[PDB]
Order: C-alpha cells, then structure tokens, then sequence
C-alpha cells in the first residue's frame, strides 16, 4: 500500500533547487528494506541498494560518501561536510586555585 | 550562538579555596617561625 | 474604538479631553448574543465623524457580531468559502464600511478594496518585562551559606592563634579580646581594634589575614549591587531573530489574536511553520484578553499591531514592547468593490494627513506617555532593594540591647 | 552622583539609621562598665560617618564591648553601602541628556523665526511635495524658507555640517537613509524619527487603468511574503541604525 | 601642617594625619571633604584597569555581515588575492557589488 | 620607627588601611608614605577590577 | 564565520584516466586516517596561546 506522505528538510530543498536548474521531475519514495546502505552477503540494501538494483536514479538523503559505496554507485559532490564525531555530556568544571 | 555571561555567581568554597590555601600556608609558616624563634632564643 | 456602557437615560456620558474640548461619542449597537446600545469613541470614530461631515453621509455604527477582525475560512465541512468577522459583514451587505484598524492585506484586497492608510504601522511583540524582586537576605547572597561560616570560623581560628603566638613567643602582647577585635576590625575595615600583633610570627599571620580579608571583601562587593536588585539578562525576545522563538519549547508561550491579519501572515509564510503551530494552540479570541494574559504571567509574548501594543506600554508600564517591526501594512478603511465613496474617502484621508488632522488625532488618543519610557540608565537602589540591610543595622541595635545587660552582669559575676 | 540610591533610601541611612545607631553607640558606651575624653554623641556621629567614607578620617572608638559590636555592624553596613554606591558611580556620572533645539514643524522657531534669537536657518529642496505641504499649511514659514532653498540632498547634507544651514526638512525615507549612512553618526532627525504629514511612496499608474488592481495586489504580496523586509535591509540600512 | 595632613590623608586613604578638626564648623567641612575624597577616588578607580591596558573594542569583524564591510571606506581596507576563487565568489554575487 | 614597622606600615596600606600601623614623623617620610598610599590606591583598583 | 564552504580537490582534465582512482584513494586515505595524520604534521602546530 503506497500511502502518501509529505517530505521536507535540508536535502529536499536542495532537490527542489536542483530540479529547477537541471529541469527534471522526480517522485520520491521512502525506503522499506533497511536504510542508508549495507552490503549484507554481497548485496546492497537501504537507500544505496535501490540505486544498485536500478529501482531509482538518485538517493537524496543523509548518504555519506565512502570508498565502499562509490565503487558501486556514483556520488555527486558533497553538498555538506560530515564525518565521525563523538558526543558526550559536559564534565564538571573545576576552578583552578591561585585564580 | 555565543554563550551569555552566567551572572548571579554564588561564589562557593571551590571558587575561593585558593585564598584559604594562602591563609593556611601563613598559618603553617608562622608556626615554623614560632618554632624557629624559640630555637634562636634557646641557642 | 473604546466601548463603554451607556447611562440609564440611554445616552453617552459627557466627558472632556485634557485640552478641554468635548469628547465625541457615537452610540453603537453591538453585542454584550444580545445587542445593546453601547457607547463608542476613539481614533477611528473621531476620523469617522470627519469623513461623514466632509463627504456628507450619515451612519449607524454597530460592532461586529462575530468579534473577529476577519480571515478567509473556506471550511470544507460545508465546502463554502466564507469570511468571518468585519470582512464577512462588509461583503454580505450588513455593513457598507469598516472604520476600524483593518490591516491592508493581500488576501482581503482581492475581495474588498481598502483606502489609503490612515495609520502606518507594523507587527511587534509585547511582553511582561522583568520586575526585579527583592528579598530580605539579598546581601547574604553573593556568598554561599557554607563559606559564610568558614569566613566567620576563620576569624576566630586566626584570633585564637594570634593570641597564642603572642602569649608564648619569647619577648604589649595580644590578649584574647584584643586579638578578636584585630581579626574582626581588619575583616570589616572598622577602626575598632588598635593593638597590632606583637611577635614575628603573629605579625606574619596578622598581615596575611589582612590580605585574606581584602580578597574576601573584594569578591563579596564585586557584584553586590547585582544581587540586591537582580534582573533577567537582556530581554525575553528581540524580534523574530533568536532561536528561542524560532521553535517552540513549551516553556515560552507566544500567541496572537485568532482570525486576524497576524494569523494569515504566519500561516502564509514558509519559514514560520513551527511558529504558527505553536501559536495555533494558544491563540486568543480578543486582543484585550491577550494583553491581560501577559499581565498575569500566563502569556510570554504577544505578536500584535505596533499601533496598539505601543499604546499599552504607555498606559500600563509593566508591559514593554520588544523587537523591530515587521509586516509593515497600515490600517485602511475597508469598502466593497463598487464603493461610490472610495475616491473621496482616500482623498479625505490623504488631505487630513497633510492638514495635520491625523497628527492631532494621534496626540489626543494615541500619544499619552503616562509612565516613564525606557533608557540605558543603571538601576537606582530603591527602598525595597536596601530593606535587607536596614534590618541588619536595626537588628544590630536590638542585639546590643540584650548584649549590654550581659556585659553588665558579667562584671558583677567576675 | 546621588542617583545610585533613591532619595528616601538616602535619608534613612544618614538621618534615621545613623542617628539611631549613633545614639545606640552612645547609650551602650554610657552604661558599659569600661566606659581620654568621654564618648559623646558628636563623636558617635563623627565615627559613624567616617566608617561610611572608608575609614580614612580619624575617629574615636568606644571602649565598651557591646558598643564595639554595634560599630562592627555599622562597619558591615558601610561595606555594603560603598559596594552598591560605587558599583555604577561612573555609569551614572557619564550620562548625557542631549536636548534638541527644535521640537517639530509647529515649533515657534519654524513658524515665526524672525522675532526670536539669531534667526533659525532652515530650508528645503523646492519643486517637491515637502514644499507644497509647507506652502499650503505654513504660509509664513514657507516664505522664510525661500531664501534658504537648496539644490539637492547631498548639497544640503554638507551645509548642515558646515553651519550655513541649521535644519533640513525633507522626505523621512531619504533622511533616514542619510542619517543611517553617515560618518561619525552626527546627523540625526528630530523627534527620534518623527514623521510629519505621513504619506508613502507609490507607482503613479495612469488614471483609470486596469493595471492598478494587479499592481496593488503584487505590492501587497511582497509585504506578506517578507520580500519587502529583505529589500529594506539590503538598501535602507546604515551604520547609525 | 596638621590640617594639610588631614586633607591629604583623607584623600589618599592613608593614616597620615591623626588630628581631627576640633570646632563644629571645621568638623562639618572636614567630613564633607571625606565624602568628596571618596567620590573622587571611586570615580578615579571605577575604570582604572581599563585605562592601563587601553584596549579598543569594536575592532574585530563579526564576519561578512559586518555593516562596515558592507560599505566601502578609506579608513578600512580589505582585499583578497588576484585571480583566485575569492575574486570570482564576490564578482558573481549580487549583494556584494560594492 | 625601625624597619619592621616600615614594612608593616607599607603592607597595611596595600590592604586598604585596616590594620593598626605606626605612622612616621617628619614631612619627608610622610610624603613618601603618601606616595605609597597613592600606589596602594592604584593597586587595589587594578587588582579588584576583575577579581 | 566561514562562507563559501568549497574544499580543495585535485584538478584534472576531462579525459583524465586517473579520474576515479585519485578520488577513491582520497576517500580511502580519509577513512584510513592518513589525512588526519597529514593535518597533525603540517597544519596542526599551535605555537602559542
Ligand atoms: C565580606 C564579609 C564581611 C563580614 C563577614 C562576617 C562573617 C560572619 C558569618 C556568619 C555565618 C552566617 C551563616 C548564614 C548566612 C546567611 C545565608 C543563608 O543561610 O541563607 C540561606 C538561604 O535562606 C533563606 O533564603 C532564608 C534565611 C536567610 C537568612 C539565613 C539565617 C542565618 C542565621 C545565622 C546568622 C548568623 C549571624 C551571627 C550570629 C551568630 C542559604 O542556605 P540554605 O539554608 O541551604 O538555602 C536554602 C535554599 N533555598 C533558599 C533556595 C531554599
Ligand atoms: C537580635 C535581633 C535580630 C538580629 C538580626 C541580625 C541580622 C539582620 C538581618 C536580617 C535580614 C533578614 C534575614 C532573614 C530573611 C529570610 C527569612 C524570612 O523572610 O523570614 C524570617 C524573617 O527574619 C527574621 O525574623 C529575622 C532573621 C534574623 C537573621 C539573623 C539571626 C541570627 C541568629 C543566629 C543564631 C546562631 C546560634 C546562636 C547560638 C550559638 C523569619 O520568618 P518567620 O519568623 O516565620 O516570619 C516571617 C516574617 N513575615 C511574615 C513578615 C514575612
Ligand atoms: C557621598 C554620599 C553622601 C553625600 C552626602 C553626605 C556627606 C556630607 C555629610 C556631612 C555631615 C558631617 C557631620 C559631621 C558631624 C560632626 C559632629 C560634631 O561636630 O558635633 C559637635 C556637636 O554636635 C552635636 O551635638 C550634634 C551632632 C549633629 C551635627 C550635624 C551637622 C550637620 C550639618 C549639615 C550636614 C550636611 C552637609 C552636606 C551637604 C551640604 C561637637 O561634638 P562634641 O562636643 O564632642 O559632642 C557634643 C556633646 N556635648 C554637648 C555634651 C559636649
Ligand atoms: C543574617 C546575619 C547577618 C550577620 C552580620 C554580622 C556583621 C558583623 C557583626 C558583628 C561582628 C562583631 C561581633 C562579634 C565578635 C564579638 C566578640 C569580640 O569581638 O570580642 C569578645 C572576645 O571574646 C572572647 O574572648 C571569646 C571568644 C569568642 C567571642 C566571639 C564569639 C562569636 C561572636 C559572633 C560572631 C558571628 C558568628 C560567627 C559564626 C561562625 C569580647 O570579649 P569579652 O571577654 O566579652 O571582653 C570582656 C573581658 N575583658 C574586659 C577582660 C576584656
Ligand atoms: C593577594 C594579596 C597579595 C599577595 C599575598 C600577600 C600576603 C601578605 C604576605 C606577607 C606579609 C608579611 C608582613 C610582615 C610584617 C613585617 C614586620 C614584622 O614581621 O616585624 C618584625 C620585623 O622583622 C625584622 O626585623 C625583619 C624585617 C624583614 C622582613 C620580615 C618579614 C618577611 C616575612 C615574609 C613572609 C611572607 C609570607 C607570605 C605567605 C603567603 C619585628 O618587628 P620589630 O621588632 O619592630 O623590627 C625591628 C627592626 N630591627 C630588627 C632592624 C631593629
Ligand atoms: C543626621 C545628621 C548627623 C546628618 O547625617 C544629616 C545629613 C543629611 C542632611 C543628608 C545626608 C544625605 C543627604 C541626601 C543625599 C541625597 C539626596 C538625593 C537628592 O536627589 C536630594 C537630596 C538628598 C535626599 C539628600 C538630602 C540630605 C541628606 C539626607
Ligand atoms: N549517514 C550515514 C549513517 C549514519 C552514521 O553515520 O552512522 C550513512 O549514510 O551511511
């Protein structure tokens, strides 16, 4: 049952601006088989597996460029920098003596 | 955004524990001079 | 447009302005489900009599029954596009004109057609401001209660060993009473205590103590005036620019009047999508309630017309408008599309702008300034801020009243 | 320098509290067993005052134990008084109240400038709406304005700084831009932005034309969409705002 | 001599000068002088540390959105490297024409 | 007057004037003490400004 | 504040037989930590306050 939702966000606005400039139409659809992508038993799933199996042309979202994916799918230029970062709660500040 | 200044500083001990080290050091140092000046008087 | 009940006779009560001219009042026929003849006067009415006199027409002023300014509600439960409020009455033939603060909007301009604005204004935010509360122990605040004890405790520890370092040093000494007054008069910077500590050791300890007492007092007095009055830093909002207002947080409640121009402005804007949803929950039925809601700290901000919000800040001084203006669309006299009076209404509005009639209307009704305005002057410590320290001196006399008896009875005992 | 405290707060510390504390010190010392010259009420008032102003002034201290305790309490108060007084002493003492020489278009300096001090030198660029409004409204003031007619905004802008002209009367929108875009932030508009004869701009379409309805709706669309706010920030913003 | 040390000792908050005024009239003038010498010192020491360092604020640029950067001026000179990416970033931009 | 009292008098002037110092006698020494008092006024102003 | 966030890439002509092997080794060296090591030895010095 292909129920219809409403999609918006940072990447969607980029997709709209791209569509006007490159003059192409689109029909987004969310994933059902996994997310983003992972080569399980040699098969790509998620957002990156639906471009591999020719189910769609592009995968607009939070996909990160890496060597493993770029060998099976063509990645555009990075429209935002990301990476790996560690998130922790703040520590207890200590006022140094002799202040 | 830039963090606003955190006013209403209650100024607990940990803020001022350095000063009490100075008073504690003088308390110990003055005792040493007290012992030192007794040795000077004795000899 | 002020609305007041009429007298028992059924006629408006006679009142005069500050200048001495009689105030022109018009008998309305608005609701309380029951329509009663009320009394109306104000800026828009005063302009209405001028319009009637020059353009030679009579009138029957009646308040809107719906109570709303006007918004497009094509409710799909009935599948009909209907206007609610003064906009609905004008288009339905109930009223031939809208002499009221009707914002010139694109949505309304399609159906009804306005005139030249008689009041250029915009949208601003009204808040409750910040009342600086004062306690009786505000002067005990700059130090935590724990190091208040250590400050006092260290006075006696130093005083005891100042006397011990003088009684037993090889060497007019320093008695226990004179040591307490030294270590207390140094801390409080009072003249009492004239016996400097003898001995090399007590002089070292009695001079580091003076430096300790200087840092202790300096850090106590570094921000004392801030604790006495207290204040929330900056202001609550500074217009629609800060992240505190971009997204809801359930702790800051901002809303406007239901079915008004502010509703359409936020609904149509694409960036202000979370603002509209937050406002949709707490949107008020009338502006007067929203002004009153801010008063008893249940509404944190009120986005309304700058012409009205600024008037409230002048009258009730506990409210201060904040933020720059936006959606600068003025008040026009609405009329239907045909409107044989349109050409003459705008010309009389334009001419009365240049004649100074509107400026006279602003002075009589809008420009009051009952309370003091805002400035960058620092706060002056008033009676309530300093009431804590007055009970410290007063309690220093009552304590001495019971202390003197102990001292007298002590000599007799010894 | 008397602004850091309210007037009634000023009174209590130094009329009510100081007198009562001075009497308390004198009374405690009078009944104290251990109480040089005898302590008097004048010495108590002199001692309490000196404690308020740091402790530089020479004083005579009491001899009773409880009298010194009361003085210690007053010393703590004197510590608080100086802390709160001197916290904003500099801030209060640099406040400047810039007073304008004129109030508005209805000022007597504008309507009847001859029968006054050395005459006000005000003028405006002719052949505009500002001169037309002054022509119709203020007949006497317009005639005096004819001698000081300028040639443009830029020419009149520098005549204000040099001193040949005192007041320049012109469009609010242009003058706000000139005030905002200025060197030294010295040129200001009277009334803190007060605007007389409030009108607006507008595309002067041909009389009885079908484009007026669509142009009006297009302009109002820019207001609702917020495009007008962006345009004002791009063009009508200066360093003096 | 003892009157000079009273006025100077009060002004400088030093113990120099132990002779308080004796008469009523000299005691009034000698205590208002203490208040004068307290405001004068307080206003002197209110911002002394700022004059010692002598730091001029409003010199750091908040970014490309700084109003002083928006308009040209002979007092403030800002530039880039010729024939680089920054040149074609500002050339292509519409708002940054000045 | 000795030299311990001179050091005690100078130190006490640095920490306001709370302690009971012994003052010198003579114009020249009292002028020097007054100069040090002005320094002690500056020291406290600079130290306590950002304490 | 940073603006025009466009990074440094190797330039090559359109043909460029080394088109994809250059980018793949850049991506791999990003994940290998090679560029992080390059930053430490060349860009991250931090001489003073
Ligand atoms: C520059 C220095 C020169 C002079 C130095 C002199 C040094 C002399 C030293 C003296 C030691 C004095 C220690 C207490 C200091 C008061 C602060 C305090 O406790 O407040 C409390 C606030 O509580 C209130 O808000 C209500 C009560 C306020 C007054 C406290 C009574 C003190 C009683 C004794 C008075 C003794 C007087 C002497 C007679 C024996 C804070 O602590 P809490 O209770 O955990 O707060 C609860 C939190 N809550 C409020 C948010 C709910
Ligand atoms: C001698 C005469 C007094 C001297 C005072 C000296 C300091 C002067 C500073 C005064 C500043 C105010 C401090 C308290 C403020 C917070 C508390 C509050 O609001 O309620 C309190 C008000 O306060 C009092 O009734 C007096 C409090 C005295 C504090 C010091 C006592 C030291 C005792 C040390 C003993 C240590 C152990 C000793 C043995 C080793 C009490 O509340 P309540 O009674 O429920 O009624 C509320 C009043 N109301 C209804 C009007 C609102
Ligand atoms: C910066 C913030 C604050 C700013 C404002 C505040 C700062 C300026 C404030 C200055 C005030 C200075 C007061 C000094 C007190 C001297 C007392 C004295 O000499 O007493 C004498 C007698 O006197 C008495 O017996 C009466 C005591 C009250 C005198 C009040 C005078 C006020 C004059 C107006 C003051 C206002 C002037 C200021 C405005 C023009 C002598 O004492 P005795 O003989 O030892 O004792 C008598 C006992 N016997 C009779 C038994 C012997
Ligand atoms: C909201 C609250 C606000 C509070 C604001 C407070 C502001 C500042 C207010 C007041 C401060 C000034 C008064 C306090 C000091 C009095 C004593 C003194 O100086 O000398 C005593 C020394 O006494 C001794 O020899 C015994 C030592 C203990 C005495 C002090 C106990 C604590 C007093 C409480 C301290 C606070 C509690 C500390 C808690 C850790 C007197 O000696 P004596 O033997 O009686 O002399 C007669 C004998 N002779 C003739 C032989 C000489
Ligand atoms: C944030 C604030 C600033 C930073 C903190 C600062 C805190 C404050 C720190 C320190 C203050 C210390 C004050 C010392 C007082 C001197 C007077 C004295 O001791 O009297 C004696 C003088 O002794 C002598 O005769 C020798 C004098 C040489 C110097 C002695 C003191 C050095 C101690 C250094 C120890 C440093 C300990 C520091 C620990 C931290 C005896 O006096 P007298 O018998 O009359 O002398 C006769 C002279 N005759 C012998 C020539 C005849
Ligand atoms: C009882 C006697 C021994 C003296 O203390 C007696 C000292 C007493 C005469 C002084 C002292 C302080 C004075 C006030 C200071 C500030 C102001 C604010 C200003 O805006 C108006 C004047 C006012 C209120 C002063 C009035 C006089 C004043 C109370
Ligand atoms: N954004 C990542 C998934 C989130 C993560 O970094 O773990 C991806 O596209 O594979």
């Amino acid at each position: 049952g292909y129920i219809k939702k409403c999609c918006k966000g940072f990447c969607i606005d980029i997709l709209k601006k791209i569509s006007k400039s490159v003059k192409f139409t689109y029909d987004l659809y969310l994933v059902t088989n996994g997310k983003h992508g992972k080569k399980i038993n040699g098969t790509w799933n998620g957002m990156i597996g639906e471009v591999v199996m020719k189910r769609a042309y592009m995968a607009v979202g939070s996909l990160t460029i890496n060597e493993e994916r770029s060998e099976v799918v063509d990645f555009s230029v990075p429209f935002i920098e990301t990476g790996i970062s560690v998130m922790v709660s703040r520590s207890n500040g200590t006022v140094s003596p002799s202040a | 955004n830039e963090k606003n200044e955190v006013m209403s500083s209650q100024l607990d001990i940990d803020n001022m524990a350095g000063v009490f080290y100075m008073l504690g050091a003088a308390m110990a140092l003055s005792l040493i001079t007290f012992i030192s000046e007794h040795l000077f008087y004795w000899q | 447009v002020y609305v007041k009940p009429t007298l028992s006779d059924g006629t408006c009560k006679e009142e005069f302005t500050v200048n001495g001219d009689p105030v022109k009042k018009v008998i309305c026929t608005g609701p309380n489900r029951h329509t009663v003849p009320q009394c109306c006067y104000g800026f828009c009415i005063d302009l209405l009599i001028k319009l009637a006199r020059t353009m030679n027409f009579t009138y029957e002023v009646h308040l809107v029954a719906d109570g709303k300014f006007g918004t497009q509600e094509r409710v799909n439960n009935s599948n009909k596009k209907e206007w609610n409020g003064m906009m609905g009455e004008l288009l339905s033939g109930q009223a031939d004109m809208i002499v009221a603060p009707l914002t010139i909007n694109n949505e309304r301009a399609q159906y009804i057609e306005f005139s030249k604005p008689f009041k250029y204004q915009g949208l601003t935010i009204l808040v409750k401001k910040e009342i600086p509360r004062s306690t009786l122990d505000s002067f005990m605040q700059p130090f935590q209660s724990t190091l208040w004890l250590l400050v006092g405790l260290s006075v006696h520890v130093v005083a005891v060993m100042l006397y011990l370092l003088d009684r037993f040093s090889p060497f007019d000494a320093l008695t226990l009473s004179s040591a307490m007054w030294f270590s207390w008069g140094v801390l409080l910077n009072s003249g009492i205590g004239e016996g400097a500590p003898r001995s090399f050791s007590a002089r070292i300890l009695g001079m580091v103590w003076a430096g300790f007492a200087m840092i202790i007092v300096a850090s106590y007095t570094a921000n004392l005036a801030a604790f006495l009055v207290l204040d929330r830093p900056e202001e609550r909002i500074t217009g629609i620019n800060d992240p505190r207002l971009r997204n809801p947080s359930d702790k800051f409640i901002y809303a406007t009047v239901k079915q008004s121009s502010v509703d359409i402005y936020f609904r149509r804007q694409v960036e202000l999508s979370t603002m509209y949803r937050h406002m949709e929950k707490h949107n008020y039925e009338s502006a007067a309630e929203a002004i009153q809601a801010v008063r008893d700290n249940k509404l944190h901000a009120f986005i309304w017309d700058s012409a009205v919000l600024e008037f409230e800040a002048s009258q009730k001084c506990d409210l201060v408008t904040t933020g720059e203006l936006f959606f600068r669309s003025g008040f026009g006299i609405g009329m239907r599309k045909d409107s044989p009076w349109k050409q003459n209404v705008s010309l009389s509005i334009l001419k009365s702008h240049e004649n100074g009639f509107m400026e006279d209307l602003d002075k009589t009704w809008v420009r009051y300034q009952e309370c003091d305005s805002r400035s960058n002057a620092p706060a002056t410590l008033t009676f309530e801020n300093m009431a804590g320290v007055f009970m410290l001196v007063a309690g220093g006399i009552v304590a001495g009243i019971f202390l003197i008896f102990i001292e007298i009875a002590y000599k007799r005992h010894k | 320098f008397l602004e850091p405290f309210s007037a009634d707060v000023w009174v209590m510390m130094f009329v009510m509290l100081l007198i009562v504390s001075a009497v308390a010190v004198f009374v405690f010392e009078y009944f104290s067993p251990v109480g040089g010259p005898s302590f008097t009420i004048g010495k108590a008032i002199w001692l309490l005052w000196g404690l308020v102003f740091n402790n530089s002034v020479p004083v005579q201290n009491p001899k009773g134990t409880t009298s010194k305790i009361m003085v210690s309490v007053w010393a703590f108060f004197a510590v608080i008084f100086l802390a709160s007084y001197t916290a904003n002493l500099a801030a209060f003492m640099i406040q400047e109240e810039y007073v304008d020489q004129v109030s508005g278009l209805s000022d007597k300096k504008f309507q009847r400038p001859n029968d006054f001090s050395p005459p006000f030198r005000f003028g405006t660029v002719p052949n505009g709406s500002t001169e037309r409004n002054i022509r119709n409204n203020y007949a006497e003031m317009h005639a005096y304005m004819g001698k000081f007619n300028q040639r443009g905004v830029d020419d009149a802008l520098l005549s204000l700084k040099t001193g040949k002209l005192d007041a320049f009367i012109y469009d609010a929108a242009v003058l706000n831009y000139m005030a905002g875009r200025d060197e030294g932030c010295k040129l200001v508009t009277i009334g803190s932005g007060k605007v007389f004869a409030s009108t607006g701009y507008g595309i002067a379409i041909q009389k009885d034309s079908g484009w007026k309805r669509q142009v009006d709706l297009a302009i109002l669309q820019l207001f609702g969409d917020g495009e007008m706010e962006e345009l004002e920030a791009l063009w009508l913003t200066g360093i003096c705002h």
